[PDB]
């Protein structure tokens, strides 16, 4: 019962190897790296913010303002995840579908 | 009397600075950790100027307290003062204390304290037979601690011989400690022994010979920054000789990045003096921001005159700096290697020769690189399209040199090779500063409920349930 | 002279040697110059005439071209002409090297996950 | 005519800063004229701290009888600005107490003591309440920086002000601030941001006590020339309403910017050559004269290859009113720095233009610049380290 | 005159220094275990604290004798309430915003001040804040 | 610290009157040793006879 | 003496691999456990829940926030909560026993 | 079984009791209760009657744990 | 004036008109921040060696 209730959310193989649409892909990148074009300047004003900042600030004031590092992150993780799949699942296929 | 006053005056402190140290030598053995050597030998260059033949006369009959060989041996081959009127007993050693001998750990160092000032007055032939008198201290003690102080002592020991210009009847002793030093695992010990020797061989060009110790032995990973930069450097010079340009501009890069941030001057110049002609050897182009600093505007002059001569790639430029710097080149030990420049220059001028014109001339080719004949050019660029300097081709019968058309450089994994030498290291930083975050030894589980507040709720929550369910 | 190319002056350097004992080494460099040479003119020259390349190779008599020819394998034209047809064989771009690229990929991944 | 009067006081005077970096080139030094004015402003705000200076780095001879009764007169005002704030700061109140340690400042500035000038300046900024007089002071500290080149000066206050304009939407000290701004970047070789700010603050310079408006407008469009594209140098200074009526009294100029515009390229050669001129003396244009010079003969040269698949060398020598050989050599070198799109047939001496992508240029930039960012973070690592 | 004693301590020492590398690497292995076992037990602990009730926010009226203070609940007008151990009565000033006990009352935080009554009333005014320099004439 | 003191420091003998003291991009094609253009340009207007 | 402190040595040298080897596998446990109890946290946000209005952050993890009940509360916030949105006057989901922020 | 592994750990090392205060003591400080109460088994298996100074500080705060 | 991408070949007489691609945008975000990731470098500079 164990191993039958492990195949909940379990995708098909041919989710494995299919390929994400390259034009939303690029679009995805596009707009990721454009939207850690922002939050690097905000993320260097966050630095000398918090050098001047007393110890009682340092999360009360991070609070209802957005974080740059923390989003900074969360965008460099996204991107790695999504590049690194879509360019060794496209590797895997060249050669796994091959004509000759 | 006022430089007497004065003297005096820094005298005393300079004394308790020395007194300072050794009780962290004292308390390394007592604490029965080595790591408290380096506080004392991280302090060693400033005492080493911080000390006059006042300061070692207290230091050597006070810290002793038994007049062994040893004081027999020191005192007299340094100069005593008279019946000073502040006649202030340095004594640090009382009752047991004074008649227990001193520690192999603390009497190697007044001992190499001695031999520094004996430097310092030229005395190199008074220095040598202290530093062979201490030489025998260590070698046979086998204490743990003591090889953090042999180390700096080790290093001295090759520059009282180094001002004697003999350095080859200190490469057995340097051989002979480093197997020592190996067999017991003394990482501080063999870092320096390892780098001393490499400066032993290439004195007098021994390249050879230091080639075979480097590929053999093996440096310390867990060796000083500073034994780190000489050993870079070392290799380094020995890849640039071997014809190993690519491992040796690699080598001098970390040599220079582990050089000390604020001293050192001088061991900045002479590794970006040979990190220029390598990397002008290896037909890249140095840094111009190197030249521009003021420690190394001087210095590297000669070879930013010979480095616009390269970039350009014309031999009549390139033969002028070295009939002009010549002399400097050879006494800068950089000459041989600026010989071989030649190659370059030519192998630059055939690059530009290429990535500008479609359809040359081979006596045009001639003049632009200032060759004997076009025959000369017309072999030169023979080998140039072979190893892939220039992608052309030559019709002979013509007589020009026919550059390919260039391909699209971001259609071809070019650039996924590039990036994947960043992203790999990149990705190496990460891991390595991560790994590098330390977590203070808290008590850990003490921000959680405490006992007597978590008693707080149990009953109050049981009167809750007493009372409003009732 | 080696390094930059200069073949004409290592041939050259016969009649200049220093002193009489230099002879027996030069010879054992030049016999390796000429195939360096002609090694040269399969990636240099697209095709070169006949008697163009015997001062290319410094041979002296056309003969000596015909034992080296046969032992370089130079298929002789019609025109007098050696035909250098070899810059075919590419660096190989029409193949990806999907394992090699997927080897890279997934250390990638490995100094991303691995670290825990 | 009461231009000048709306300008910022002339502290320090930018131009004995061009007075002394004109006598610093070997071939002004000389200069009777240009040592004369400079004396003359020397002399008549009794510069002696600026006067050792002078004497030191340019190795001149001290006249004793004119540093002491330059020495005397600023130890005499220097008591007098100080018995002023001691009076204010026992009788009179704050305001008045700003206003003496805002004249000891000024003084310092004029008589060239910057040291003393940005300690007072500093305490002058620590009680002024009021948000432009504190901006003014930071303006003060922005002509200090250009004066001496001091770039963390620069920096700093240029960073300060921007905070200070925002506070308190001055409209009028933005406009002067890029003015200022823009000043610093060409001396930064920064011309891509310089003909931004100018463009915008053409309209609306009343920064006088750092240039005269017709020298404004000449480096306004000399910058141009270098860092716009040709569709936003018509719309910005080739139909700029308020470029075009000061080319009118400036003819030089005017044609240095149309003789490129309208392809005229024997002649551009001929105005870039002055116009290099007039930068190797100009203290703002000097470290970038040169620089300048090149990359305004790459877009030239780029400008007439631009339109036509192949030009002969002939042609190209011909349009510009240069040799084959002169043509051939400048083609070579900038080819090969990679600045030009085109490779040279020299037997036949036709030069062919490429279209390399922009995805090439982008890749490059970003393996130089990441490069770049990567040494930093492996040489901060190492400072961490240890 | 010793036999394999410099055979054994060679052996010892090559012994220690592994021990002691190993010892290092242990307590850093330690500690980052020992964060997240903290971080999953104030995880877990969370949850029931989570469920304690929450504190009413008062406003100090005066502080009285015996450790009391008479507080004015936000919707429940006025108590007179016992302070916790940890909270000085000296620091319990009129007019001031703390934490009460959702039982007991009992004051136990000195929250943040509120805005002064004078600030509010100069905020609904908003006179225009002006300096020396922005007068003419 | 340890500093080298073992390589021999060649004298500074260098300009402490802020040679550059510079933030740009510099590359080394500023650093070319040629004539003005102004030279250039009148050293080739007069070979053409004019 | 001297083989007993060799041997000594040699079980502490191979105690410390024991030890070693546990705490590598307890760190793997404890980081799927983390993941637990963040999930079993989530039930403190199980339907009903009483709006209230984000007041202000007295501190890392407590708050003051203003039920809509009527009745402003100093509560602790959910450490799995983005305190990004506790921006001034934000709608935020009480406890409805606790007023907790959740 | 995780209290029971603890627990079995006091069999061990009660001939060396110095060992088990360094093996247990991080373990009893666990989230799992039955790891810590094995802990503290652990403890009183292989120290037992020895007193164990370093063995009775570890159960000291144990004594006051939330989980009864 | 970039109206339209091409060139003039004279020699010919012909107008080679081209079909350029637009530029890539997200080598221009990445560019810059490449910059403003450097001036984070400054700043963490400043940090590290004056708490240090």
């Amino acid at each position: 019962e164990q191993k039958m209730l492990l195949n909940l959310h379990k995708k098909s193989w041919m989710e494995g190897l299919t390929l994400q649409d390259y034009s939303e892909h690029c679009k995805h990148n596009e707009s990721v790296v454009k939207e850690m074009l922002e939050l690097a300047k905000n993320y260097n004003k966050a630095v000398e913010e918090e050098d001047k900042m007393t110890p009682e600030q340092l999360a009360i004031k991070n609070v209802g303002k957005q974080d740059p590092k923390r989003h900074l992150e969360e965008h460099v993780d996204v991107l790695m995840t999504s590049n690194i799949v879509q360019c060794l699942a496209a590797m895997l296929d060249t050669v796994v579908f091959k004509l000759i | 009397a006022a430089a007497e006053h004065s003297q005096r005056e820094l005298d005393t402190v300079t004394l308790e600075d020395i007194k300072e140290h050794v009780k962290q030598l004292e308390k390394a053995v007592s604490g029965k950790e080595p790591r408290f050597v380096l506080r004392a030998l991280r302090m060693l260059p400033s005492t080493s100027r911080r000390l006059n033949h006042y300061v070692l006369y207290k230091a050597v009959q006070g810290f002793f307290t038994s007049n062994n060989a040893t004081r027999d041996f020191l005192l007299p081959f340094l100069e005593e003062p008279m019946d000073t009127e502040a006649d202030l007993q340095f004594r640090p050693r009382t009752g047991k204390a004074a008649s227990t001998p001193l520690l192999p750990e603390v009497e190697a160092y007044l001992q190499l304290l001695v031999v520094i000032f004996m430097m310092n007055s030229k005395r190199y032939k008074e220095a040598q037979k202290i530093s062979d008198d201490l030489m025998q201290k260590i070698s046979t003690q086998n204490r743990r601690a003591l090889d953090l102080v042999a180390a700096k002592c080790y290093y001295y020991h090759a520059r009282v011989y180094e001002f004697l210009d003999k350095l080859d009847v200190v490469r057995s002793f340097l051989h002979a400690r480093l197997r020592t030093a190996t067999l017991r695992h003394d990482a501080d010990g063999q870092a320096t022994l390892l780098n001393l020797l490499l400066r032993n061989y290439l004195h007098y060009s021994l390249y050879d010979q230091a080639e075979k110790l480097v590929s053999k032995s093996v440096f310390p990973e867990q060796a000083n920054n500073n034994e780190w930069a000489r050993y870079l450097y070392y290799t380094g010079r020995i890849k640039a000789i071997q014809l190993e340009y690519s491992e040796a501009r690699r080598t001098m890069t970390n040599a220079l990045r582990k050089a000390p941030q604020h001293t050192a001057v001088g061991f900045k110049q002479t590794v970006h003096k040979l990190l220029i002609v390598v990397e002008l050897l290896l037909g890249e182009i140095p840094d111009r921001l190197q030249f521009r600093q003021p420690s190394l505007k001087r210095s590297l002059m000669p070879y930013f005159l010979l480095t616009q001569a390269v970039r350009t790639g014309n031999l009549a430029k390139f033969n002028q700096v070295l009939d002009q710097f010549g002399e400097k080149f050879q006494a800068d030990g950089t000459y041989t290697l600026i010989i071989r420049l030649r190659h370059n220059v030519i192998k630059t001028g055939v690059r530009m020769i290429s990535l500008s014109y479609s359809r040359i001339s081979l006596a045009d080719i001639a003049q632009k690189l200032q060759l004997d004949s076009p025959e000369d050019a017309e072999f030169i660029v023979a080998k140039a399209i072979r190893d892939g300097v220039i992608e052309a081709s030559i019709n002979h019968e013509k007589g020009y040199v026919q550059s390919k058309e260039m391909i699209d450089i971001y259609s071809t994994r070019e650039p996924q090779l590039a990036f994947h030498q960043r992203i790999s290291f990149c990705l190496d930083i990460h891991n390595m500063s991560v790994k590098a975050m330390r977590f203070p030894p808290k008590s850990y589980n003490k921000d959680l409920e405490s006992a007597e507040e978590r008693r707080e709720r149990e009953q109050q929550d049981l009167e809750f349930a007493k009372e409003m369910a009732e | 002279y080696l390094m930059e190319g200069s073949y004409n002056k290592v041939f050259l350097a016969k009649g200049n040697i220093p002193a009489e004992s230099y002879t027996f080494f030069i010879d054992i460099l030049l016999d390796t110059i000429r195939d360096e040479i002609a090694g040269c003119i399969e990636k240099a020259y697209e095709k070169i005439l006949f008697t163009e390349a015997t001062r290319i190779l410094f041979f002296n008599t056309p003969k000596k071209m015909t034992d080296y020819a046969k032992k370089r394998g130079w298929v002789l034209g019609p025109n007098n002409y050696y035909s250098f047809a070899s810059q075919q064989q590419k660096p190989e771009d029409t193949t990806i090297p999907s394992t090699e690229l997927a080897k890279q990929v997934i250390e990638y991944a490995r100094q991303l996950e691995m670290i825990v | 005519e009461n231009l000048e009067e709306e300008g910022l006081p002339k502290n320090p005077d930018l131009r004995i800063a061009q007075l002394r970096f004109l006598l610093s080139l070997p071939e002004h030094r000389g200069d009777a004229a240009v040592r004369d004015e400079l004396m003359a402003a020397v002399r008549d705000n009794n510069m002696a701290p600026y006067y050792e200076a002078l004497c030191k780095s340019l190795d001149w001879q001290i006249d004793v009888d004119l540093l002491n009764k330059m020495k005397k007169a600023n130890e005499d005002e220097l008591k007098r600005l100080d018995e002023e704030l001691e009076d204010a700061e026992k009788n009179l109140g704050e305001s008045e107490i700003r206003d003496a340690m805002m004249a000891k400042a000024e003084y310092l500035c004029r008589i060239g003591d910057k040291e003393g000038a940005l300690t007072a300046f500093r305490k002058t900024y620590d009680k002024t309440v009021a948000l432009g007089h504190r901006l003014d002071i930071v303006f003060y500290l922005l002509r200090i920086g250009l004066f001496y080149m001091d770039n963390d000066l620069i920096t700093r206050n240029t960073e300060k002000a921007k905070s200070l304009i925002e506070e308190g939407g001055d409209w009028d000290r933005r406009n002067r601030l890029k003015v200022y701004q823009g000043l610093y970047c060409v001396a930064i070789r920064d011309f891509k941001q310089a003909a931004e700010l100018f463009l915008d603050t053409v309209s609306t310079f009343t920064s006088y006590e750092l240039m005269d408006y017709k020298t404004f407008v000449t480096y306004t469009v000399y910058v141009s020339m270098i860092a716009l594209e040709r569709p936003d140098l018509r719309e910005k200074v080739i139909k700029g309403a308020e470029i075009l009526e000061v080319l009118h009294s400036l003819p030089a100029v005017r044609q240095y910017l149309f003789s490129l515009y309208e392809c005229r390229y024997s002649v551009f050669f001929q105005s870039l050559a002055v116009v290099e001129q007039e930068m190797k003396k100009d203290w703002l244009f000097a470290p970038h004269y040169r620089y300048y010079v090149r990359e305004m003969r790459i877009h030239a040269y780029s400008q007439l290859l631009e339109s036509y698949r192949s030009l002969t060398l002939g042609y190209m020598a011909e349009a510009f009113g240069v040799g084959v050989e002169f043509i051939d050599q400048e083609l070579s070198r900038f080819i090969a720095a990679g600045r030009l799109h085109c490779k040279i047939d020299k037997v036949n001496e036709i030069v062919e233009t490429n279209r390399p992508d922009s995805k090439n240029w982008q890749y490059q930039e970003t393996i130089k610049k990441g490069d770049l960012l990567l040494n930093r973070v492996q040489k901060l690592s190492r400072v961490i380290n240890m | 005159g010793s036999g394999l004693r410099q055979y054994y301590l060679s052996k010892i020492e090559e012994l220690q220094l592994i021990v002691n590398d190993k010892s290092q690497n242990l307590r850093r292995l330690q500690a980052q275990r020992n964060e997240l076992n903290a971080k999953v037990r104030l995880l877990r602990e969370e949850l029931q604290l989570l469920q304690e009730q929450g504190s009413y926010v008062g406003e100090v009226v005066r502080a009285m004798d015996k450790k009391k203070v008479l507080v004015k609940v936000h919707p429940e007008g006025k108590f007179v309430v016992d302070v916790d151990k940890n909270i000085d009565i000296n620091d319990v000033t009129p007019n001031c915003r703390v934490a009460l006990r959702n039982d007991s009352y009992t004051l136990h935080k000195i929250l943040p001040n509120k805005v002064d009554p004078l600030v509010s009333l100069m905020m609904v005014e908003k006179v225009p804040d002006s300096t020396y320099e922005m007068i003419g004439g | 610290d340890d500093e080298f003191e073992e390589f021999p420091a060649e004298d500074w003998a260098g300009l402490d009157e802020d040679e550059d003291a510079h933030v740009w991009e510099d590359n080394w094609d500023d650093d070319n040793v040629e004539d003005d253009f102004s030279n250039q340009l009148r050293a080739e207007l007069e070979k053409h006879g004019y | 003496d001297l083989y007993s402190r060799y041997k000594k040595l040699q079980q502490e040298l191979e105690f410390l691999e024991v030890q070693e080897e546990y705490i590598k596998d307890e760190q793997k446990n404890l980081k799927k456990e983390f993941l637990h109890a963040q999930e079993e946290v989530k039930r403190i946000q199980s339907i009903p829940l009483v709006i209230g209005q984000f007041l202000e952050a007295v501190d890392q993890n407590t708050a003051i926030v203003g039920s809509t009940t009527g009745s402003n509360y100093y509560v602790r916030i959910l450490s799995t909560i983005d305190r990004e949105l506790l921006k001034p006057n934000a709608s935020v989901a009480l406890h409805k026993h606790s007023n907790a922020l959740v | 079984v995780r209290r029971a592994a603890v627990e079995s750990l006091g069999f061990i090392l009660f001939r060396t009791p110095e060992q088990c205060p360094s093996v247990v003591s991080l373990l009893s400080e666990s989230y799992n209760p039955h790891v810590r109460y094995g802990a503290a088994m652990a403890l009183g298996i292989c120290c037992a009657g020895t007193g164990n100074k370093e063995a009775i500080n570890l159960l000291e705060p144990m004594t006051n744990d939330p989980v009864n | 004036d970039k109206k339209f991408h091409g060139i003039l070949d004279q020699g010919e007489g012909v107008l080679i008109i081209f079909d350029e691609p637009p530029v890539d945008k997200t080598y221009e975000a990445a560019l810059e921040t490449i910059q403003n990731m450097s001036k984070v470098v400054d700043s963490l500079y400043n940090k590290a060696k004056k708490l240090t």
